[PDB]
């Protein structure tokens, strides 16, 4: 998931922002 | 924005900072 | 023996720090 | 609230639990 | 919807979010 | 200046940008 | 609470939050 | 040491409170 | 030319910083 | 004490080493 | 003071403290 | 540079403090 992908790739802030409530 | 490369706490300062207001879900994997 | 104030990032570390793999919420207009 | 319990009063690191998942 | 402050250590960590690898000043006094 | 737009103020992580190199 | 996997500063803020008003001792290996 | 132990291994928060004042 | 305030887990961060291998004690109530 | 001298009031790094073991 | 490993955000961290109101540049290679 | 140097190496306050304005 998402936590995972951004410690072991990389991730962009539009894709944390669909983790916003 | 630049892409990020975010493990442990820092993932959790990302989500405050993109989040805001709105507040957050922190999610990882078991 | 009595409790700090926990606010902002520091409250989003702080809930880091405890749940971990757990994850958590944080939803400050709650 | 998680604010109002902990940054505006004050809590403990076991009362943070109460907002894991 | 809306912004928060973003003050001293946690300021320069949030430029350090949004520009990486640009690079960044954090000139206070200007 | 920044800490006028986004302390003192508040501010966007867009506005933010104006910062970048 | 969770166990921890804490390097460098991450260690410091967590003894911060454990300890509170008791503050701690950091005291690594030379 | 502690230090080391969080940071090869795992450690605990109660392991931590031993570091407490 | 002139400091600035240090407090809380900041406090604690610049004496790690500054500190580092030699450890340190955070010691409020003294 | 260090929160007297560097929250309180302010202090340099150098007085920070004050604090060092 | 002691010498430093500092990556990342932690390095801006550092920069904030040993600079001050003085500010600094952030300039990493691209 | 600097940001590589304490990342890969070690650095010290002193080097940092070149990059102050
Ligand atoms: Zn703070
Ligand atoms: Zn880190």
């Amino acid at each position: 998931g998402i936590v995972e992908q951004c410690c072991t790739s990389i991730c962009s802030l539009y894709q944390l922002e669909n983790y916003c409530n | 924005f630049v892409n990020q490369h975010l493990c442990g706490s820092h993932l959790v300062e990302a989500l405050y900072l993109v989040c805001g207001e709105r507040g957050f879900f922190y999610t990882p994997k078991t």
